[PDB]
């Protein structure tokens, strides 16, 4: 997008590093080639190069599209082992996101901290005239134009090309991760109704890409957030050192009404008080937690109380953010073993996390109470790494009333803010930005998961169950002043493709 | 032996945030505020005059203040005294392991417990965990240089008063100061039925009153972060304020500062798997010295068969077996790598 | 020999003055103060003559006569008051005895045995009877007692059987170091400042006010703020929901920690420091080219224990009051 008309901002040499590494729109170049690759032999090991390409050229150049990727298993925590160049399968309704949605190019390297230098030549892009990709997709043919330095550059005799060629032929379907071990995130949920999925959830550098570029205009939305230390989790963190900038609100809670008025099996939970619960919880987005930790919460809480009564069956929850702060804490861990014989302290990662007070209100199918000897040992003291605790001068509030209309009255906390999504066309970040001001007490949350394998199985699973991979759902969080109970009442559905918590 | 792929258990303790409260001697509560503050200090370091043990930091150079900027907090002038509320629940997931590979360490580890509270009661822990709640060391330097401070609790489930202890500097010392006043024994023995039991539950909630000098100062926690702003606090959203809340991970480290049997054994430390201190580092109990955890749950095979016979030493193997239910009760991931 | 991680904590903690009036009825009123523009004339050297030579010729005959605004926070003893109280607490610890971080071991048995030993040959008489002598003589109002009629120290002491401590008339009775010690309780509240820094887990705490009688519509004088307009912006606060000028939380620590005057020329007292800085005169006494700043005296902590293990007061005494009064402040001794 940067042609050779305007291709020299005369500061000095920064525009060649920025447009090599991918966070932003790419250079196009026609025959204009040598003012490019007489720096990009010298970069590792100016017109000095010419009797020295074919030193380090054997294989060292060619084997770094082996180990580049589409998503990156090292983020937040940098010891994962793998590589993973698979997009996706298949499509959402528009107004949900993943990284179907924005072109797959701003692909990249992350292994290794000595091979930093190596990643050249193969992962960079050229856009000559559309169509953007990388380099090793559209050098797979015979005849190729821009070939005149092959023909001039002598230095670069004909014996490694078709070695080239022969060994970028299949590489957009291997996938290996292995569990056994390191340090990556797994999770279970149930898909079907009995057998459930041990899925993990990666990060996408292109996304990340998406996300990163478009907040340089606007600060009021940014949340620096620096990360391990930018030295092995790859040059996509090395691109934007420091900044790491993600998605908040821009402004502070505010002072709702919770009703103005004044099924059924609704049982009702007031004063719900979680501290140190997670605030990153997207790759991309820093404020209030996944709607999945809510879920699991709600499906932990009955899969404990149905040992009598095992038809319990919640199907359904309201969620009633009533209090929401979130800051900035951080997170010391506890001086493990680094693999010779020192103890010292892994690497530093910076936190956001938040406190959250909450009432929730469930749908279930049994027709009456359980206990309050054995309700309040019933409920996990877990909600997205949090400490989630109810104060034990208020256990008499907890009940099952028989309509909706009469459970509003019996909450003593009074400022509502339940829970939707908005569902109109976002299948961009621009278009979330252009939807945000006017009312701005708006949050972009955790929504689902969009798969990326079949799923298949392999052995050191979670409980046996079978392993997918997929990717999350940055979709948008309303509020409601309350009266139609379908509007709220989240629930969780299957597609085949895709993981979304949906209100029925 | 050898421990599988995957291995960890759940906590056993999850504590809370102390929120501060200012009283007023007409008996009103409100919360406890900040300020940040902006500070002329001097030139004080050793990197300003040295370089390695040589100078490079003229002596008019050396007279010239510098700034920082600090947060402070203090106690307003014309209150009584400082509320301080916090929650602890005290469970049962140090017997069912949350994830394992096998199943021959699975039943191993189960039986190990269980010979464990047949053979040796848990009057030991809980009477190490639970003064640690009445005499605050849930408060860091707060309670120094202060007039007295009062501990109340509510347990639960209860039927009856709210356990009350007064005026800690002066008569609760020691161990036996606790033993005999009213009702330590059921606060003791609820505590052994939620550890005993399966899938039982044991509440405390407890309330400090702390009586500060004039305009004293409030010492709370402190953020992590790797232009000028030293000493953040770490703050909560209370009822249309930002006041400082003294840590959710800190409190759980005041209530398990239990360990004391380690090959010096001076002062209790934190307990982990290595007996890591941090005032005066050194990492002792080192893990050349095959008393770390990792190789007491190597030897915990020979361990099943010890609560076999009769007469256990009372030294060199009790002393392992409580180390080894302590860390239990503190939580997982032993995988080894 | 700095051991890459070392660190103490404060051994005083002293805190907020605050400001009342009294009124003829005895009743007490927050004082408070309130800002003002005022003109002032062109009185720079700046804007009149150039660097370093000739005056300028844009500074004419009546380009000088113009004046210039400015605002100042302005505060006053209100007409009709009787007098000025002020209030504050001290708190002598015990936290010198033992480092608070130390990386290395062999250097912190030193420091210990140190400490000890310093105690015990020499008594912690000098050091709390200099810091005591700061507090009840008004140090800690800094320019307040300059141009005024008299002013009265009241003491409450923490732990203690009996009265309140009364220094009365204190330009006219108490002007030299006999004075205090003919009181019936000084040697009475010394001892409990010597246990306080004695014992393991010892403590004392003094809570101190002052009656300052001013004269009529007089001036007073509290601490600033670090500006990086408005000159002269005071330090504030809110008592009975109003708004009070304090004077100082660290500016009160800095003036009871004025003991040292054991430096070379030895003149006049200061506040103790690393380096010895001087705030009248610009330069530093103690510099690291005398061999008499604090840590050329931390690195000779071996010769002081085997000379304090058999001592003449000519230097190596006050070097190491000097170590201990810097013990009782320290922070972190760490380069790196």
């Amino acid at each position: 997008l940067k042609e050779l008309i305007a291709s020299n901002p005369d500061d000095l040499t920064t525009e060649l590093k920025r447009a090599f590494r991918p966070l932003t729109p790419h250079i196009a170049i026609d025959g204009n080639e040598l003012d490019a690759l007489t720096i990009l032999v010298n970069l590792t090991d100016a017109k000095c190069k010419q009797k020295l390409r074919d030193e380090k050229w054997w294989a060292s150049c060619i084997n770094c599209v082996n180990y580049r990727q589409s998503h990156n298993p090292k983020f937040p925590d940098i010891r994962s082992e793998g590589v993973i160049r698979t997009q996706a399968l298949g499509e959402l309704p528009s107004f949900l996101l993943s990284s179907s949605k924005i072109p797959p190019y701003h692909w990249s390297y992350s292994h290794d901290s000595k091979y930093v230098n190596k990643s050249a030549f193969l992962t960079n892009e050229f856009c000559w005239d559309g169509e953007i990709s990388c380099l090793g997709e559209l050098l797979k043919d015979a005849d190729h134009p821009l070939w005149n330095t092959l023909k001039k550059l002598g230095c670069s005799q004909k014996t490694c090309k078709a070695m080239a060629k022969q060994l970028a032929d299949i590489t957009l379907t291997t996938i290996n991760v292995t569990l056994a071990p390191n340090y990556l995130t797994q999770i279970s949920l149930p898909d079907s109704d009995t057998s459930y999925i041990s899925l993990s959830p990666v990060a996408s550098l292109s996304m990340q890409s998406h996300f990163h570029q478009r907040l340089q205009d606007e600060n009021r939305h940014s949340a620096i957030t620096r990360f391990s230390r930018t030295t092995n989790m790859g040059v996509t963190a090395m691109t934007c050192g420091g900044a790491f900038r993600m998605l908040k609100s821009g402004a502070k809670f505010s002072s709702p009404p919770h009703h103005r008025l004044n099924n059924g099996s609704f049982l009702v939970l007031p004063n719900i008080r979680v501290c140190g619960a997670t605030a990153l919880s997207s790759p991309v987005t820093v404020g209030i937690p996944s709607l999945t930790a809510f879920f699991g919460f709600v499906h932990a809480f009955e899969r404990n109380i149905n040992r009598t009564t095992s038809s319990f069956r919640v199907e359904s929850f309201a969620i009633c953010v009533h209090q929401l702060h979130v800051e900035k804490r951080g997170l010391t861990a506890e001086f493990v073993e680094k693999g010779d014989g020192t103890i010292s302290a892994p690497a530093t990662r910076d936190d956001w996390q938040c406190d959250v007070v909450f009432s929730l209100i469930l749908n279930t199918n049994f027709a009456q109470h359980i206990d309050q000897d054995t309700l309040v040992t019933s409920l996990p003291k877990r909600l997205a790494r949090g400490s989630a605790k109810i104060a034990i001068d208020d256990f008499k509030h907890i009940n099952s009333f028989s309509t909706l209309e009469t459970a509003i009255e019996s909450l003593p906390i009074e400022a509502g803010r339940w829970l939707s999504l908005y569902a109109q066309s976002n299948n961009n970040l621009s278009d979330l930005l252009a939807a945000m001001t006017e009312d701005h007490q708006l949050m972009a949350s955790c929504v689902g998961y969009h798969l990326l394998e079949e799923p298949k199985d392999k052995p050191n699973s979670l409980r046996g169950y079978k392993h997918a991979i997929a990717e999350c759902i940055i979709g948008l969080i309303n509020s409601i002043t309350f009266t139609d109970p379908n509007t709220i009442f989240w629930s969780l559905k299957n597609y085949q493709n895709y993981l979304v918590v949906q209100p029925r | 032996m050898k421990l599988p792929t995957n291995l960890a258990y759940e906590r056993s303790i999850d504590p809370s945030d102390v929120c501060f409260f200012v009283v007023w001697p007409d008996d009103r509560k409100t919360p406890l505020t900040y300020n940040s503050r902006t500070l002329l200090g001097q030139m004080e370091a050793a990197s300003l005059a040295y370089d390695v043990s040589g100078q490079p930091a003229t002596a008019e150079a050396l007279a010239q203040g510098n700034p920082h900027q600090v947060d402070f907090c203090h106690v307003p002038y014309g209150a009584s005294h400082i509320e301080c509320s916090f929650s602890v629940s005290f469970s049962s997931e140090l017997r069912q392991p949350y994830k394992c590979n096998s199943s021959k360490v699975k039943q191993t580890l189960v039986q190990l417990v269980e010979l464990y509270e047949t053979k040796i009661g848990w009057t030991e822990l809980a009477t190490r965990y639970l003064m640690n709640i009445c005499n605050g060391k849930w408060l860091w330097k707060n309670t120094r240089k202060a007039y007295c401070w009062n501990i109340v609790l509510t347990p639960w489930p209860w039927n009856g008063e709210k356990v009350g202890f007064e005026d800690i500097r002066t008569n609760y010392t020691s161990r036996q100061d606790f033993k005999n006043n009213k009702n330590w024994s059921a606060i003791v023995e609820m505590i052994k039925t939620a550890f005993s039991s399966t899938d039982g539950l044991a509440i405390f909630e407890v309330r400090a009153t702390l009586h500060l000098p004039t305009n004293a100062m409030v010492r709370p926690s402190q953020v992590f972060t790797e232009t000028q702003n030293s000493r953040v606090f770490q703050s909560t959203t209370i009822d249309g304020e930002r006041s400082p809340i003294l840590g959710a991970f800190k409190t759980g480290a005041a209530i398990a500062t239990i360990d004391d049997w380690y090959p010096e054994a001076t002062e209790p430390l934190r307990v982990g798997r290595f007996g890591v201190h941090r005032e005066d580092v050194t990492c002792y109990r080192h893990p050349s010295t095959g008393k770390d955890f990792f190789s007491i749950l190597q030897q915990a095979e020979h361990y099943i068969e010890v609560l076999s016979a009769n007469k256990t030493p009372a030294q060199e193997t009790i002393n392992d077996m409580h180390f080894l239910m302590a860390n239990l009760i503190k939580g997982g991931m032993f995988q080894h790598k």
